[PDB]
């Protein structure tokens, strides 16, 4: 499983 | 900062409405919740990014877009039937961190327009048996009959307002609680030296701003438009 | 993801110190604490991070857990204006912020002269029409809610004339009906022995 | 942007046995940027029936693909891998050496 | 043995327009189970392995709703690189980010990666103590910082410590007989005549897993990068690998060389010399 927050560079 | 317009809303059971919320905070993540009175936070939508959202614990008869960095609007639909809350946004510079909320729309879903009422208002005079035993003097307003709960009231002396020697119930009164759409009361005190009650120059008002129907609304009834509007009552002091 | 909040209602006397607890099974990698008053949004108080640290506003005091399990919020001679409901909330592996329910707080003033009485008010237009003033009690009284239908009764609240130090409580109670009057209006609560009913 | 050019190399999946059934493979890796093309021939023109896998990477960052065609050798049948990629050229042509 | 998860995220830019291509794969050790392909017709995380087929659909939907919010990160990233780098629209550029945690024989957190590449060359990667970050360069040390003020690192490695190696777990049993094999390898030597007075000793060694094999050739006597040429491993296509190794020799003397094989299917090294 990944992850389940995403951030943006 | 976060924002969101307006501060009170009104509508009618079958009505969609969006609510708006913009922030320039230059935010990633959005939210809102609905929270019930006495109750916590309850979360319906979030948007961890722009062009992508998903639901929360809550969501069932919401939507929502994000095709812009700056702005979650929220639509309540004929969803579930109970439509009526505090909407709280936030945001935060990446999901999972903290959030920061905006000041919140109070959402009221009425049964028909034909349970709007105004606010009456009056002011008591203080009780001269106050006045002797305690050299304190008390006047007590109350604001009755309105509906929508969507209300602010304040007191004035003078021309001027004062916060001073003040106190106005937190929550309202259901004036019958086994209506679905009782009107309320309200009431406050304010407080002076009986000196200054007593001096025949010095002017007490209470006032109630009312947020009720709008020049779009339709009416029909006899009695005149409950538009927005203020209401007051007031008292000179007294020559003892 | 659980945050576990307790007490969920803590009611205190002025002066007086205070712990509150935020407890979770896991691990929270960040955790925020608010403040909330009725009809407005949430103030974020503080975040913290690392696993035993600690952090001050005015006389909040913030710690969190070792093992970044728990966090506690702790008010130190506490006044009327703590008053609130406070919430933590931690990093969610989903993208979102983890809430506990929430504690809300009262700090009730210590009243110097207590002088319970009732006062019956007149009408400025309708001269005599009538409120009943339940007032100058002790914090440690309550009002009970109205025993009938066409009497309303206020919950009580404190008053602060900023300029003598001077707070009180009152209450309010009203009505239309025949037999109302302000010997009677508060019967349904506990009222004070010596409480002044002017004749 | 700095590019890399493919590392091609063309065997079967099991030591071949003319008249036994194979398959044909083409590995290419060490490439940058991700966009390539690779053919693979019998007695020199395209096989159609060709398959990859999905692009992955080493870590490293630098791409590979493996891309297989079932087959049986004959004594006869000559093969080989075909590829193109912004480095090269001119496409390149890597025969299948019955020891490699 | 050791055993590992990892997620492998590629995204380019094609300008003109339109949209980037965003293609992610999944392994355990050196068997992929999972993909998405933004240009195929699904959609959505696609299974690749026998025994990830096992999943509910709240696996599958959970997996495609993730690794599409992943996809729309990397189209913001796109854009702004483009800005912290100045580069025109016309240019296609690629974003390459890998993550993962290592396991021990144990089966217990023994480490955890997290790291970008812009146009084939690293960008920015966590450490390996979980905590701080390496930026190569100006533009990643905005990024970085951005990181540092929202503690994107302390949540990071709580998903890799915990809930990846939660993961690796259960991958590896619901997988037990392909996962846990090992194959040792089949070995042979090649002997051409290239050259009059020279020659090729070639060691294979096939059909192995998982992937990690060293190849070594000594003259002797002792280890020599002093004329050997290597093959990358590559996979035979039944989920085996294949690899080589080769030394040049001055004809006659063959029999001075010894081929060295280690694998984790071999009990002990090989040692193999050419036979007549």
């Amino acid at each position: 499983g990944i992850l389940g927050f995403v951030f943006t560079l | 900062g976060i924002t969101q317009s307006p501060k009170y809303l009104f509508r009618k059971e079958g009505q969609n409405v969006t609510l708006s919320c913009e922030q320039n905070l230059n935010h990633d993540a959005m939210y809102w919740y609905r929270q019930d009175p006495g109750q916590g936070l309850r979360l319906i939508y979030y948007s961890q990014i722009v062009n992508d959202f998903q639901k929360g614990d809550i969501a069932e008869g919401y939507s929502v877009s994000r095709e812009k960095k700056e702005s979650f609007p929220l639509t309540v639909t004929s969803a579930q039937k109970n439509p009526t809350a505090f909407y709280l946004c936030a945001s935060s510079s990446r999901s999972s961190y903290e959030q920061y909320f905006g000041p919140g729309t109070r959402l009221t879903v009425t049964e028909d327009l034909k349970n709007v009422f105004p606010p009456e208002v009056a002011v008591f005079e203080p009780s001269e048996a106050e006045i002797s035993h305690t050299q304190k003097a008390t006047l007590v307003c109350l604001a009755t009959g309105f509906y929508p709960d969507h209300v602010e009231l304040s007191w004035w002396v003078n021309g001027k307002e004062v916060h001073s020697g003040v106190s106005t119930d937190p929550q309202p009164l259901k004036e019958q609680p086994a209506l679905n759409d009782s009107r309320y009361s309200l009431s406050s005190r304010l407080r002076v030296s009986a000196t200054f009650w007593q001096n025949p120059r010095n002017h007490f008002r209470c006032q109630v701003q009312f947020y009720g129907l709008s020049e779009n609304d339709e009416w029909t009834q006899d009695r005149a438009k409950p538009v927005t509007q203020i209401v007051s009552a007031e008292a000179w002091g007294r020559a003892d | 993801q659980l945050l576990e909040q307790s007490p969920q209602f803590l009611s205190i006397q002025e002066g007086e110190n205070l712990t509150v607890y935020c407890n979770s099974s896991s691990v929270f990698s960040s955790l925020q604490w608010y403040r909330q008053e009725p009809g407005e949004g949430p103030v974020l108080l503080v975040t913290v991070v690392t696993g035993g640290e600690v952090k001050k506003l005015k006389r909040l005091t913030f710690q969190f857990g070792d093992a970044r399990k728990d966090s506690s919020l702790h008010i130190t001679a506490a006044q009327p204006g703590d008053t609130g409901l406070y919430l933590c909330a931690g990093a969610g592996s989903q993208g979102n912020l983890i809430f506990g329910k929430g504690t809300k707080l009262s700090v009730k003033p210590n009243i110097q002269n207590p002088d319970p009485a009732v006062y019956q008010l007149r009408d400025s237009k309708s001269s005599d029409k009538s409120v009943c003033l339940f007032t100058d009690f002790d914090s440690q009284t309550n009002v009970s809610q109205s025993k009938d239908s066409d009497v309303y009764i206020t919950d009580k609240t404190v008053l602060d004339m900023r300029s003598m130090d001077f707070k009180s409580n009152s209450a309010v109670a009203w009505s239309n009906k025949s037999d109302f009057a302000c010997a009677n209006a508060f019967n349904n609560s506990i009222i004070p022995e010596d409480t002044f009913f002017p004749s | 942007m700095i590019q890399r050019t493919p590392k091609i190399q063309v065997y079967s999946r099991h030591p071949a046995e003319n008249g036994k059934s194979n398959f044909l493979n083409c590995y290419v890796s060490g490439f940058h940027p991700s966009d390539i093309e690779v053919d693979l021939l019998k007695n020199g023109e395209r096989i159609e029936k060709v398959e990859h896998s999905d692009l992955s990477f080493s870590k490293d960052w630098s791409f590979y693909l493996l891309y297989y065609t079932e087959f049986t050798p004959t004594e006869k049948d000559e093969y080989a891998c075909r590829v193109n990629h912004v480095t090269l050229s001119q496409p390149k042509i890597v025969k299948w050496d019955r020891d490699m | 043995g050791s055993h590992s998860m990892r997620y492998f995220f590629t995204s380019v830019s094609r300008p003109g327009r339109g949209e980037p291509r965003f293609i992610a794969v999944g392994y355990v050790d050196d068997t992929q189970f999972v993909r998405f392909d933004s240009d195929a017709a699904s959609q959505r995380m696609e299974p690749r392995a026998p025994w990830i087929e096992q999943e509910g659909p709240e696996y599958w939907d959970g997996e495609t709703r993730k690794v599409k919010a992943h996809s729309q990160t990397h189209r913001v990233d796109l854009g702004t690189l483009r800005g912290y780098y100045n580069q025109s629209e016309a240019g296609s550029h690629t974003v390459q980010r890998m993550y993962g945690c290592d396991v021990g024989s144990d089966w217990r957190f023994l480490r955890g990666y997290h790291q970008y590449a812009y146009d084939g060359k690293d960008y920015i990667a966590l450490k390996e103590d979980l905590r701080s970050w390496t930026a190569a360069d100006m533009a990643a040390q905005t990024t970085k910082h951005k990181w540092e003020a929202a503690h994107v690192a302390e949540q990071l490695r709580a998903y890799l410590e915990g809930t990846c190696v939660e993961w690796l777990r259960r991958y590896l049993e619901n997988g037990k007989e392909t996962l846990q094999r090992t194959d040792a390898p089949k070995t042979h030597m090649t002997h051409h005549a290239v050259s009059d007075h020279e020659a090729t000793l070639r060691c294979w060694a096939l059909s192995f897993y998982p992937a990690e094999i060293t190849l070594t050739w000594q003259r002797d006597g002792e280890d020599q990068t002093q004329d050997t040429e290597l093959v990358e491993t590559r996979p035979a296509g039944d989920g085996t690998f294949q690899k080589w190794a080769a030394v040049v020799v001055p004809s006659g003397q063959e029999q001075r060389y010894t081929c060295h094989v280690q694998h984790e299917g071999l009990p002990k090294p090989l040692t193999l010399r050419w036979e007549p």
